């Protein structure tokens, strides 16, 4: 009767799975946190960008605390295990939403910041080595913690107390909710979902890429010691950016979910679905809270596994087909991408070596996989001019009519190239006869253009083959 | 329907 | 007596011409942004990246207009001519100072996210065309708007109406002044120079640089038409930048001078200054908000700039004596640099060139340009081993003990490379024979460790020959 | 002195 449209209905078995995640989130994250905050504050740097790096890595401890000791004991007690009422009053509420939309925000700068002065270190050292200093990066840290502050405003406005019970008066129904309409509250998420997730994940991403890049570059054309550190710091952001990502995803479409669902769609199911999917969701908030600290310690691992993406690139181009056995066997990634997003085999394909590619396809590698411009290994076979990789390709299930940015399919490179042998095999694939890219240049056209007109021939009786069709 | 959550 | 201490003493030919100036700027300014407005508002475009890219354009139009029509008129009445009294009340006051502040996040946020759509665009042009939306764009530049709104608040709680004149009861010393203590001031200003300017600026600059690279080797390595729009894009957002930078530094110094300078240090001589280099500054704002929509019109200048200086590096490195004259008499950018941060004085003295070297000095290139890593073009010609170059260099004013980020210096090249002449000639113009690297070597070490027995011998003797006359 | 401005 009087608060029953309030009762959430998550089993009891949930609970107390969720209750042992969150407890053993809260002292691994508190400890990992801690130690971090208690060791880099006592310590004292002789090179600038560690004690810089060292201030940004106490931040994302500090931000990460204030989530585990405040946020997780009032989410475990007043969402997990009792709905309603709400205990902790109206400052509670607001102080609750404001304390975790602040410290997202805080976490994204942090990163962000980090992948610049990393950037800088790689890219601009004797520029770094002068317009960088120790107190000026503290005084950034503060604008930062201010700027959060103030992104997290909106929640104090968009948040409060409701009486949610049957006429409004019953002590029960008192709930921690938004107050304002759904147009209002779509505008705060979707500020939060744009500022402290898609834009600066997708900058720090760029910078670390960049960064990650020059490293190799600057290295492969110095200080051993600086190299080494410069590398680990770049690959353990990477693995901080991921975790990120893959952390706080979910939690993002879920507050999607709850101003984007119109009532009628909200059932029972749909209603009881989304109270499931909060405690999923915010179990990756806490393991986002705790898992930096474990990252750190994983700075060698990290650096092993690039090793082996690496070595796996050049066994797979430069057609070292043992190397690569051996490579796989360890545990290298076979789906690796280079610079310009080609695979191994990407690379195989493109080089020739029918045995490195089949060897690759046999331990899994996507066969669809497509570089920056949409060129799938397809597309560089035909391009160069290897009949028996089109074919194994073809078999392990390559798309025939896969197309690039610009609208060129597989078909339209064999025809440009004058490879007729790969003309005929990719028609009897269903390669369709006219396909048009960007300009409207079919795989016929393209043949006339480069004085093919063997090649033109054949496509000629392709086209009218279809026509015979009726 | 029309049973919307409370819980953001 | 009554307000005599709030009189600020700049003279009436000031008034007058920064009238002149403030003016000027309104016309040009609102004409500009305004025929930007109203155009891209009409415009519906094929391409996605066209619209994405005219949303960003029309925001920074607006926050312009903004500026010229709001702001610009109560500072020239209220701040260049009648100090006081304040004439447009608290709400004025706040809000006056509210909307200039949000208006430079909007900028610098607008600015940031167009170098981010542009780096897509050129670096990721698969993921960009199907990640990438025009009504998602719209989403993220109001959320751009709200972070800017939000980030600006504290100008409504540190700003206010005070009472200035003798016991604070005369109408004449009611004046629109910062209402809270220095330290909190302080925190204020430092928000804003780090989170409406270095930072946001410091990521612009580096995705462009990165895009503007990428590109070339891109296109090195397509649409003729795509190539084209995003050379302009690319340069025209360099300009952009470049320009904010410009115009906005003095306003930051002028902001951090009010809050740094202790009372004892204010003088009626630095009282009288601040009042000038206030006209100069706000000006500046103001070429800010006009200059943009002139930017875009000198869109075939700036690619016939860069495509100048980019022949310039090439005919430096080739050896095209003829070529560089022609190029330099054309207005070709002397000082100009590569991915490396060499300028054709750097490329010259690396690969010979006795003559491009004298040629590019006579026409007043920077003999002490820095690569990325402080390379001087006198390392550059130490390492390589030509004698010649050293002395016109040396002659031109080049620094004999010019060290690089590692403490590398000239002669540490010269005896590292067997190189006997070029260590005599760097001796005799002041080379510290004892100068020390990071690790603790000196160019005496750097002989003896590539087996260069004669070098490591006149070094000695230079050692030794120090060491007679102390 | 200790005039400092009342403008930013
Ligand atoms: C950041 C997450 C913290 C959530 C738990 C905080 C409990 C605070 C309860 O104390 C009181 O709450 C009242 C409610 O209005 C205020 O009037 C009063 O000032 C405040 O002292
Ligand atoms: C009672 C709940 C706790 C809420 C307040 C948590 C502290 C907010 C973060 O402090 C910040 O710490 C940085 C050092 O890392 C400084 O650079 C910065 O100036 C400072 O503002
Ligand atoms: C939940 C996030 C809470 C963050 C609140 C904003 C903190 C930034 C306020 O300014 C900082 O205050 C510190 C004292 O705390 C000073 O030492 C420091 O010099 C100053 O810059
Ligand atoms: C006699 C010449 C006939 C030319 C016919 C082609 C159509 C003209 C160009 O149309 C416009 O081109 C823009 C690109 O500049 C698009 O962004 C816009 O959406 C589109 O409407
Ligand atoms: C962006 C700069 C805009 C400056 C121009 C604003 C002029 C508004 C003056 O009106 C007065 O404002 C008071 C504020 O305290 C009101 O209380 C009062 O009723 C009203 O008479
Ligand atoms: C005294 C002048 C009045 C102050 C208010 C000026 C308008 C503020 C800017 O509006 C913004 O315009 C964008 C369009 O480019 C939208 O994306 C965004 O949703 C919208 O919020
Ligand atoms: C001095 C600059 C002031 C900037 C203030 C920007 C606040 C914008 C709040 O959000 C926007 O409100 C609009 C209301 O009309 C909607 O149209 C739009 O969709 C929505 O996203
Ligand atoms: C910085 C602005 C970037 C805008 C992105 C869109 C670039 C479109 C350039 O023009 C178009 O190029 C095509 C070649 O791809 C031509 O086929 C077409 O005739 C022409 O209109």
């Amino acid at each position: 009767g009087p608060n029953s449209d309030l009762d959430v209905n998550t089993d009891i078995y949930s609970k107390v799975l969720v209750t042992a995640i969150y407890l053993a989130l809260f002292v691994v994250g508190t400890v990992g946190n801690g130690v971090t905050l208690f060791t880099l504050a006592r310590k004292k740097s002789l090179q600038s960008l560690q004690s810089r790096v060292d201030y940004y890595l106490g931040s994302l401890a500090l931000s990460d605390l204030l989530i585990l000791l405040f946020a997780l004991p009032v989410d475990l007690y007043n969402f997990i295990w009792v709905h309603h009422p709400w205990a902790f009053g109206d400052a509670g509420c607001k102080g609750y939403y404001f304390l975790r939309e602040a410290c997202t925000y805080a976490t994204a700068l942090n990163v962000v910041s980090l992948s610049v002065e990393l950037y800088l270190a790689i890219c601009h050292p004797f520029k770094a080595k002068t317009l960088m200093s120790r107190s000026r990066t503290k005084k950034f840290i503060s604008a930062i913690w201010l700027a959060s502050a103030l992104l997290a405003i909106p929640m104090l406005f968009t948040m409060g107390l409701q009486n949610l019970s049957g006429d409004g008066t019953h002590p029960g129904g008192l709930v921690c909710t938004p107050i304002v309409d759904t147009a209002t509250l779509r505008v705060v998420i979707q500020l939060n979902t744009f500022m402290s997730f898609l834009f600066p994940m997708l900058v720090a991403s760029i910078l670390n890429t960049v960064a990650a890049r020059r490293l190799t570059v600057m290295v492969h054309q110095i200080e051993p010691g600086r190299v080494q550190a410069l590398r680990r710091g770049v690959l353990v952001l990477r693995a901080v950016v991921i975790a990120f990502v893959v952390c706080w995803l979910p939690y993002h479409v879920r507050r999607l979910m709850f101003v984007y669902i119109s009532d009628e769609q909200w059932t029972t199911a749909l209603f009881d679905f989304y109270h499931y999917f909060y405690m999923l969701s915010n179990a990756l908030v806490y393991v986002s809270a705790a898992i930096n600290p474990i990252l750190y310690n994983l700075a060698e691992d990290l650096v092993e596994d690039w090793e082996k993406a690496r070595k796996l690139l050049e066994a797979a181009r430069k057609g070292q087909d043992d190397e690569v056995r051996i490579l796989l066997a360890n545990g290298a990634d076979v789906n690796t991408a280079d610079e310009t997003g080609f695979t191994p085999l990407h690379l195989a394909a493109w080089e020739g070596h029918l045995g490195i590619v089949e060897v690759l396809l046999k331990n899994g590698a996507d066969v669809n996989a497509n570089d920056e411009r949409g060129h799938t290994p397809l597309h560089l076979a035909a391009y160069t001019g290897h009949l028996e990789i089109v074919e194994v390709l073809l078999k392990n299930g390559a798309g025939v009519n896969a197309t690039d940015v610009i609208g060129t399919a597989p078909l339209h490179l064999a025809a440009m190239w004058g490879h007729l042998e790969i003309v005929e095999v990719l028609l009897k694939n269903g390669a369709d006869v006219n396909a048009q890219d960007k300009f409207g240049k079919t795989p016929f056209d393209l043949a006339i253009d480069n004085g093919n007109e063997d090649i033109a021939e054949v496509l000629q009786k392709a086209a009218t083959r279809e026509l015979e069709v009726l | 329907g029309g049973r919307r959550p409370y819980i953001l």
